[PDB]
RNA sequence: CCUUCUCAAACAUUCUGUUUGGUAGUGAGUGAUACUCUUUGGAGUUAACUUGAAAUUGCCUUAAA
């Protein structure tokens, strides 16, 4: 249904879920297509072997890739919303959207064709309570990791405000602009909003 | 005549900073003017111009006696 | 010698016990795997509060898959190696890599005294940094002077309290005798604390790995190192507040009281 | 025009650890400092090449 | 008569609880030591370190023989104040004065004593002419003065004074002394108490423009020529008194 | 009779802060001009025959301050009260309030050179530290927070 | 209004009785001071209390010890009301073990055993486990 | 505003192997059944977790002027 998480354990969640479901097929959700530019970064980098697939990759790279991911048996894709329109593998548990979705109403026919939720803090199916205690502590480490290779500050950079400015141009009356940047930019790791 | 200064602007704290400006390579990236400076005196050495600081401490064991 | 019946038994109801009818594991997946193996003695080393780590003997190593499935796990195995003030002046990460990486096991981070005092003496850093590794190994050296340097929050687990290890060679420090007592330390032995008390478990850990009928040869190898060095009074296996499983049990210990 | 005398000692560093794999060489710490770009890199690669093997 | 400030004060304790802790852990295992009930214990024996000039460190162990030892005063460590067992073993040695040394042999009840001091005192088995140019350099008596006065303690001018307080112990001049100190004799603990202490100088010996920078220069000297073990199985820390 | 923004000087941080604002601040000190020509020499003599990380060491020029407040790359800020032109400070602990970067005015313009290798420097600043001292520097800034920005609330006011 | 009675937090490790009347007589003179400590072992909890015969002594090292750091801590100090007196706080010094055993006889604590063991194995049955022996 | 108990033997040489002994910890709190002793008092143990070193009262002098 859904998880509630703050903009600092966004993130810290999301990583905490990947490497403890290594052995499934799960799909993960952003807006733009500059943010799975940063997180097929990262996780590739602390080594957990994802999938990349965005609007600014190349055609053929873009169909070796998710056609791979249709024969596999283990693997693991992040993807945009408007890139993985009607190529749906049933190969799936967890369908988890991380970002706030394009069509509020066209996000329910997304999901009944695998196990739905979302992530709101500042915005059927069960809930699920979650334990604070519990998650990675891997975010200093990601800190010190940030500001010491220069290619994945300026993914970040176009990451953290990708993000943000699909998040302004929205159309509901929950998702309009009231997430502060203090918390937002610790997702992307950073110690000023860039 | 002696009004308190009300801040009427400083009271509400600013989220990110002032301009959007791409920070660069060289700001991450080890100096390349260090770099020159070590490359000038590599050459001086090379040349024979600049006794090397091994060499110094040598230079000083044999002489002042 | 122990039945090695009642051991096969006892871990088939350890079994039958685990398997009984949240997105995050906080409690449930301990509880699930953490066995311990209970100790019972008139007073272990009834008046001295000494931090040593007994180093019991095993044929099977326990570390290896906690290596394997703890790269599944969120809260990750990786080994730590406190060392002395001459030592990371002399050797690096690649030479142990070079030759632990043979047989297979990684070492993750090397940390001299100097770090423990000065960079880690932050309360928070201090309890963060040690927190996040199981394996703890320090050189004979530092091991006395680890108490101070490293708190007590670090010694009130098993795992983030240091094992002694050897890495000199008639004083003079050589790689070769930390590249062999590292592996002998991992693969054929598992450390467990002497309380000043009566109770001991031993933290055999995760009920998961190495298939029940080498768990017997883990359980029978472990009470013949201790009822042989120590008189002791019981045994139980015990997996986190079950109903206890009485292994061994004896009469003649209790007469000289 | 030719490349420096440690440029080329650089360039021999990065081939006999890597070969043709730019990505692991851009990503590299220990001999890939000033964190030059595959194009970059490469570059330099084609050209010491030509002068050696 | 001036304020103390806090962090002083802490800086103090903070110390003393190093040194309390420390002399205690040492008593433990002299103690157990000597009692031979050496069952659970770090080491049960004794070994010294001659540190000599680039820096060579020796680890010897000590042997049973009796040796000549010359103490000097350091003044250190920085925020420490002296417990009983360290204002004890200092006044017995007449050693409340920096900047002092004395003579004294050195047994098998004497080295369990050292230990406690080691932090407070720099030792080491002086020469010949380290003796002899100490004696005959800097000396001590006190003895009555002019009819009334007690307590002078003037200067080692003369010979006949040597007869007057010492004589029919065998002992008629000062080169008699230097010769029962080198030497170890029957006459040793009568000359010993003679002598009283030594004054040496200070090093430097000044606060302003050279004597600042020589006094950093030789401050940082003293912690590579001088470590504290602070462990109960402290290697007793010989120097060259030849030298210093 | 002084208007509110002068002399939100001359309240300046107390004797046992200050001292141990310097007890951090110099063990941040910038390489001597001397120092920074032997390290190159041992560098050529080494490089010319046969790695290192980058260096903290204190901020100070008030350009390159008054860059760094506003672009959250200071943490403290070091502001000299007696300033031959004081207008050439004045907004700074104003813009440092408003990007809410901690400050602290010192009292003694030369005493901030001291601290620099120069001989005065209005303003110096504590950017990057290293990691034993991070939370000597967090402890610090608090510290500051208490007996400087809490304790003078009404430094904006009061002529 | 306030207090002679003082209360400080955040003191250092190893800011002790000793040196709270010291450090604090230096403003004058103080009644009764105490520090709350542990009793499983003798060590400070890092706070205590303080009284001095003077209230308005007790107001100038409040306004002089607020925010003081001090050795990686610094110092909190609070004036109090009219009221709230310093009242049970003990000098807790290092509790040491005390070794009550044997007493009861050896054939008493045997089948005290027995029962506990047989019934031991009949508890395991209270609760869907079968184990032999 | 000082910085912390930075190694010893007995046997064995496979280019270092075995065995023996060595560490008294910031405070405060959350915590799911077990262990022996004691005779009612907790005594001492046994997983784990929280935390900017957090906190409201358990009966020697030249390291100076």
């Amino acid at each position: 249904g859904y998880v509630v998480c703050d903009s600092d354990k966004r993130f810290l969640l999301l990583f905490s879920f990947l490497k403890r479901n290594q052995k499934k097929k799960i799909i993960v959700f952003l807006s733009s297509c500059n943010s799975v530019k940063y997180y097929a970064e990262l996780l590739n980098y602390i080594d957990l072997p994802v999938l990349e697939l965005h609007g600014k990759q190349k055609q053929q790279k873009r169909t070796n890739t998710f056609f791979e991911f249709c024969n596999a048996e283990r693997g693991i894709l992040i993807c945009t919303d408007v890139a993985a329109r009607g190529l749906d593998i049933p190969a799936v548990d967890w369908i988890i959207q991380f970002d706030p979705p394009d069509d509020p109403r066209d996000y329910i026919h997304r999901v009944g064709r695998g196990k739905s939720l979302m992530f709101l803090t500042p915005n059927p199916l069960n809930e699920y309570e979650f334990p604070e205690n519990k998650i990675a502590n891997v975010q200093s480490q990601l800190e010190k990791l940030i500001k010491s290779n220069y290619y994945l500050h300026q993914t970040a950079k176009d990451g953290y405000r990708s993000y943000l400015q699909a998040y302004a141009s929205h159309s509901l009356k929950t998702v309009y602009q009231i997430d502060k940047l203090d918390l937002a930019k610790v997702a992307k790791s950073y110690g000023f909003p860039v | 005549p002696y009004e308190p200064l009300i801040d009427w602007f400083t009271r509400h704290e600013e989220v990110m900073p002032l301009t959007a400006v791409p920070e660069p390579k060289r700001r991450f990236v080890p100096s390349k003017n260090e770099a020159k400076r070590v490359m000038k005196i590599v050459r001086a050495i090379r040349e024979g111009r600049i006794i090397p600081p091994k060499k110094l401490k040598e230079m000083k064991e044999k002489e002042k006696i | 010698a122990i039945p090695r019946e009642r051991v096969i038994k006892a871990v088939n109801e350890l079994i039958k016990f685990t398997s009984k009818p949240l997105l995050e594991d906080d409690e449930e997946e301990l509880k699930k795997d953490l066995q311990l193996i209970v100790v019972n003695n008139k007073s272990f080393t009834g008046t001295s509060k000494s931090f040593k780590l007994k180093l019991l003997n095993v044929k099977h190593s326990f570390y290896k898959p906690w290596k394997e499935a703890s790269a599944t796990a969120v809260k990750d195995f990786k080994v730590l190696l406190i060392l002395k003030d001459s030592d990371i002046k002399k050797v690096s990460e690649d030479d142990l890599f070079d030759q632990l990486d043979s047989e297979g096991i990684k070492v993750d981070e090397i940390i001299c005294g100097k770090d423990l005092k000065t960079v880690y003496k932050a309360y928070e850093a201090r309890n963060a940094f040690i927190s996040q590794f199981s394996l703890i190994l320090a050189d004979d050296s530092i091991v006395t002077s680890l108490p101070k340097l490293m708190g007590g929050k670090a010694y009130n687990k098993v795992e983030t309290t240091p094992i002694s290890i050897r890495t000199h060679a008639n004083k003079e420090f050589s790689l070769t005798t930390l590249t062999n007592n590292i592996k002998k330390v991992y693969m054929n032995q598992l450390p467990v604390k002497l309380p000043r008390g009566t109770t001991l478990n031993v933290h055999l850990g995760n009920l998961e790995w190495l298939r029940p009928e080498e768990f017997v040869d883990n359980v029978e190898l472990i009470s013949e190192q201790l009822i042989k060095a120590y008189q002791i009074r019981s045994i139980f296996i015990k997996t986190n507040r079950s109903p206890v499983l009485p292994l061994y049990y004896n009469q003649d210990v209790l007469d000289e009281l | 025009r030719s490349q420096s005398e440690r440029e080329e000692e650089w360039l021999e560093k990065l081939y006999k650890k890597h070969g043709d794999d730019y990505k692991k060489m851009f990503f590299d710490k220990k001999l890939n400092i000033y964190q030059q770009s595959e194009g970059d890199l490469k570059r330099r690669l084609l050209r010491w090449k030509k002068r050696n093997g | 008569n001036k304020f103390v400030r806090a962090e002083s004060i802490v800086a103090k304790t903070l110390a003393t609880s190093r040194e309390k802790e420390r002399i205690k852990r040492v008593s433990i295992l002299e103690d157990k030591k000597a009692k031979n009930e050496t069952q659970h214990i770090a080491s049960g024996k004794d070994f010294i370190l001659k540190i000599t000039e680039g820096l060579i460190r020796e680890k010897t162990t000590y042997d049973g023989k009796p040796a000549l030892l010359f103490i000097v005063r350091v003044r250190g460590p920085l925020a420490v104040n002296i417990p009983n067992k360290a204002f004890k073993i200092l006044s017995l040695l007449r050693l409340v004065e920096t900047n002092t040394g004395v003579f004294v042999k050195l047994t098998k009840n004497v080295y369990p004593l050292l230990k406690v001091i080691a932090p407070y005192v720099v030792i080491g088995k002086p020469s010949l002419s380290s003796i002899r140019s100490l004696i005959q350099k800097r000396g001590r008596i006190i003895y009555k003065g002019e009819n009334e006065a007690e307590p002078h303690e003037i200067v080692l001018n003369d010979n006949n004074i040597v007869e007057e307080q010492l004589g029919d112990h065998g002992i008629i001049c000062v080169e008699d002394i230097i010769h029962e100190i080198a030497t170890m004799g029957e006459s040793f603990s009568v000359c010993n108490f003679f002598l009283q202490p030594f004054k040496l100088n200070r090093e430097v010996s000044g606060f302003g423009s050279l004597n600042r920078l020589r006094k950093i220069k030789q401050r940082e000297a003293e912690s590579r020529t001088r470590q504290f073990s602070n462990a109960a199985t402290a290697p007793v820390i010989e120097v060259d008194i030849d030298s210093l | 009779k002084v208007p509110p923004t002068i002399a939100q000087f001359q309240y300046t941080l107390d004797r046992n802060t200050a001292a141990e604002t310097f007890k951090l601040f110099n063990k941040y000190r910038p390489e001597t001009a001397a120092e920074k020509k032997e390290r190159l020499t041992k560098e050529a003599a080494a490089v010319a025959e046969g790695a290192s990380p980058k260096p903290y060491a204190v901020k100070y020029g008030l350009n390159h301050v008054v860059a760094l407040i506003e672009n959250k790359k200071a943490k403290l800020v070091l502001i000299a009260n007696d300033v031959d032109p004081i207008e050439l400070v004045v907004f700074l602990p104003a813009l440092c309030k408003k990007m809410g970067v901690p400050y602290a005015i010192v009292k003694g313009k030369a005493r901030l050179g001291t601290l620099v290798n120069q001989k005065t420097s209005a303003v110096a600043a504590l950017t990057e530290v290293r990691a034993e001292d991070e939370a000597a520097l967090a402890k610090l800034v608090s510290t500051i927070d208490a007996n400087f920005a809490d304790k003078y609330d009404e430094v904006k006011k009061h002529w | 209004e306030y207090s002679g009675i003082i209360y400080v937090s955040r003191l250092p490790h190893g800011f002790h009785e000793k040196e709270l009347s010291k450090y604090f007589a230096q403003f004058g003179d103080l009644k009764e001071v105490r520090l709350a400590r542990n009793k499983k072992t003798g060590n400070s909890r890092h706070y205590g209390f303080l009284e001095f015969v003077n209230k308005e002594d007790a107001m100038i090292a409040q306004e002089s010890m607020n925010n003081y750091l001090l050795m990686g801590h610094l110092l909190q100090v609070r004036v109090l009301p009219k009221g709230a007196k310093i009242e049970k706080l003990y000098k807790y010094k290092k509790r040491v073990l005390v070794e009550k055993g044997i007493t009861k006889p050896v054939k008493q604590l045997k089948d005290n055993m027995k029962q506990k063991h047989e019934e031991r194995i009949k508890k395991l049955a209270k609760s869907g486990i079968e184990f032999k022996w």
